[PDB]
C-alpha cells in the first residue's frame, strides 16, 4: 500500500485519484493519499474549483518512486515530482499519516472496477505516448493534441496515440481498395496487431489509456482514438476469438464506469450504432451491447 | 466542398476537371423465373467521364462478363467504377490529369477517394447540381456501342461535337444538360423534336444534328416547353 503526499493544499481544488473524488479547501490540512494498491497504474488528477477548464493530472505507478505532489505558485498548478531520498520520503509519510492528514485510496474489497478499467495500460507505454523522458511519471490535460490532430501544433506536449485512417495507404492495399475498406481485417491484424502493436495486449492497453484520457480529462482527442480502435475492431471481419471477448469485457466496464450525464459528448453516436447493430462484429458484444441499450438507448 | 449553382462558372475555367457519373455502370432487366420467383439479367453499361470544358468523354463500356459470379453487384459497381476512373488518370499524361473529380452521385465519394490514395492532390468532389448524366443511353450512338460491346472497352466522344467553333463551354455544358434533361423527361418527344425534320442530319463523326444557330434557338425552346409541360403533369401545377 503506496502514498502520495501532498506537501500543502494552497488553493481549493477537486482532487481525483482514479475513479475516486475528493474537495479540498484552500490552505485546507491536506497531505496526500495513502493505501494507493500496488499493481496498477493510477491517475492523481485535479480541477481548480476558480477554473473548471483545464482538468489535468498524472499517470504514475508507486513501484518506479516515491512520488509527491507540490503546488507551484508560479505555473499555477499542482505538480508532480519524485523524492530520490528513500529515508526523507518515509520519515514524511510516516509523520503525515501519524497526524491522520491523509485520504485514504477508498477501494471496495470486492470492488474490481479499477483493474478492469487498466488491465492492459504499462506506465512504460504511457511514457511512449507522453513523451517526457526525465519523468517516470505522465502530464495529461484537457487541450494535449494528439498526432493525428497535429497532422491536419508543440511536437513536446502531443499524445502520441498510434495513427489509425481508415483512407490511408496504410490502412489500404493497392489492388484491394474495396475488399481492405469494407473488411479493415488486414490493417487490424497484419498493420497494427502483427506490425506495430506486437500483440493484442498493447492494442488494448492503448485503447483503455485513450478511453481514461478521453474520461478524466475530456480530452477530445483521446476520445477520437478510443473510438478509431473500437471501430477498427469492429469493421474487421477476421478477429481472434480471445480479442473479441475480451474487448466485450474492456467495453462493459468503460460503458459502466462513464458519467452518465457525459455519454452526450463522450460517445460517438455513429460509431456505437455501426459497431452494435450494422459492424462484423454485431452479435460478438453481448454485455457491451446490454449495458449501452439499458444506460444509452437514446444514442442508438 | 461540393459544387452548386453558386461556383458554377469553375467547370469553364483552365483547371482539368472531369465529372463522372455511375448511374449507367450497373444495369439490369427484371424478369419473372419459370418457378414465378423473380431474377435480374444484367445488360452492358457504361461510366460517364466528362470534361466539362472541352466535351471530351470517356466512356468506359462495363461488359456483363465483370458481374460474373460476383455478390452485392450495386456496391461493387461503385467500386468498379472508381477503379476504372483511377485507371484512366493513371494512363492520361500528368499534364493532361484532372485537378479535380466531380461524381454525381454521394456514394462514389469514399471508393473513389480511395482508389485515387496515390493522387493526394486530385480534389474528390461532390455536386448539389441534379445532373441528367443518367440520359446519356438515350443518346442513340453511345447506346449502340455499349449494347454492342463483346467486351470491356473505352471509347473517345466529343459529347458537343464541333458546338466550340461557335460557342462558349458554359453554353455547351448548358445546351447538352438542356437536351438531357428533356431526353429524362420524355425520350420520345425529345427525339422527335430533335430528327422531325429529315433535311437536318448527324454528321458520321457526330452525336446530335447539324443545326444553325438559328435551328439550335428553335431546337433549345422546343425542349424547354418539352420539361416545362411535363413537370405541370408530374406534379399537377
Amino acid at each position: 500500500m503506496n502514498t502520495v503526499p501532498f506537501t500543502s493544499a494552497p488553493i481549493e481544488v477537486t482532487i481525483g485519484i482514479d475513479q475516486y473524488s475528493f474537495n479540498v479547501k484552500e490552505n485546507q490540512p491536506f497531505h496526500g493519499i495513502k493505501d494507493i494498491p500496488i499493481g496498477h497504474v493510477h491517475v492523481i488528477h485535479f480541477q481548480h474549483a476558480d477554473n473548471s477548464s483545464m482538468r489535468y493530472g498524472y499517470w504514475f505507478d508507486c513501484r518506479m518512486g516515491n512520488f509527491y505532489i507540490q503546488y507551484d505558485p508560479k505555473d499555477g498548478l499542482y505538480k508532480m515530482m519524485e523524492e530520490r531520498d528513500g529515508a526523507k520520503f518515509e520519515n514524511i509519510v510516516h509523520n503525515f499519516k501519524e497526524r491522520q492528514m491523509m485520504v485514504s485510496y477508498p477501494k471496495i474489497d470486492e470492488d474490481d472496477t479499477w483493474y478492469n478499467l487498466t488491465e492492459f495500460v504499462q506506465m512504460d507505454k504511457i511514457r511512449k505516448i507522453v513523451r517526457k523522458d526525465e519523468n517516470q511519471f505522465s502530464y495529461v490535460d484537457s487541450s494535449m493534441t494528439t498526432v493525428q490532430e497535429n497532422e491536419l501544433s508543440d511536437p513536446a506536449h502531443s499524445l502520441n496515440y498510434t495513427v489509425i485512417n481508415f483512407k490511408s495507404r496504410e490502412a489500404i492495399r493497392p489492388g484491394h481498395e474495396m475488399e481492405d475498406f469494407l473488411d479493415k481485417s488486414y490493417y487490424l491484424n497484419t498493420v497494427m496487431l502483427q506490425g506495430i502493436f506486437k500483440n493484442s495486449s498493447n492494442y488494448f492497453g492503448e485503447l483503455q489509456f485513450a478511453f481514461l484520457n478521453a474520461m478524466f480529462f475530456g480530452n477530445y482527442g483521446s476520445s477520437l482514438q478510443w473510438h478509431a480502435m473500437i471501430e477498427l475492431i469492429c469493421s474487421s471481419a477476421t478477429v481472434p476469438k480471445h480479442m473479441l471477448d475480451k474487448l466485450d469485457e474492456i467495453l462493459y466496464y468503460q460503458i459502466k464506469t462513464l458519467p452518465e450525464q457525459y455519454s452526450d459528448i463522450l460517445l460517438n453516436e455513429r460509431v456505437w450504432n455501426i459497431c452494435l447493430y450494422s459492424s462484423f462484429q454485431k452479435n460478438s458484444l453481448h454485455n457491451t451491447e446490454k449495458i449501452m441499450e439499458n444506460k444509452y438507448p437514446e444514442l442508438l | 466542398g461540393a459544387m452548386n449553382s453558386s461556383n458554377y462558372a469553375e467547370l469553364f475555367n483552365n483547371d482539368i476537371k472531369l465529372f463522372v457519373d455511375d448511374t449507367n455502370v450497373y444495369r439490369v432487366t427484371v424478369h419473372k423465373t419459370f418457378e414465378g420467383n423473380v431474377a435480374t439479367k444484367a445488360i452492358n453499361g457504361c461510366i460517364f467521364t466528362l470534361n466539362p470544358k472541352t466535351g471530351h468523354l470517356f466512356l468506359k463500356i462495363i461488359h456483363t462478363s465483370v458481374w460474373a459470379g460476383q455478390k452485392r453487384l450495386s456496391q461493387l459497381a461503385k467500386w468498379k467504377t472508381a477503379e476504372e476512373v483511377s485507371a484512366l488518370v493513371r494512363s492520361l499524361p500528368k499534364e493532361e490529369q484532372p485537378k479535380q473529380i466531380i461524381v454525381t452521385r454521394k456514394a462514389m465519394l469514399d471508393p473513389l477517394e480511395v482508389h485515387m490514395l496515390d493522387f493526394p492532390n486530385i480534389a474528390i468532389r461532390p455536386t448539389e447540381l441534379r445532373l441528367p448524366f443518367s440520359a446519356a443511353m438515350s443518346i442513340d450512338k453511345l447506346s449502340d456501342v455499349v449494347m454492342k460491346a463483346t467486351e470491356p472497352q473505352m471509347v473517345l466522344f466529343n459529347i458537343y461535337d464541333d458546338w466550340l467553333d461557335r460557342i462558349s463551354s458554359y453554353t455547351a455544358f448548358s445546351r447538352l444538360t438542356l437536351l438531357l434533361r428533356a431526353l429524362k423527361t420524355n425520350e420520345e418527344s425529345a427525339k422527335m423534336i430533335l430528327l422531325s425534320d429529315p433535311t437536318i442530319t448527324i454528321k458520321s463523326y457526330h452525336l446530335w444534328p447539324s443545326f444553325t444557330d438559328e435551328q439550335w434557338i428553335t431546337i433549345e425552346s422546343q425542349m424547354r416547353d418539352l420539361i416545362l409541360t411535363e413537370y405541370g403533369r408530374k406534379y399537377n401545377v
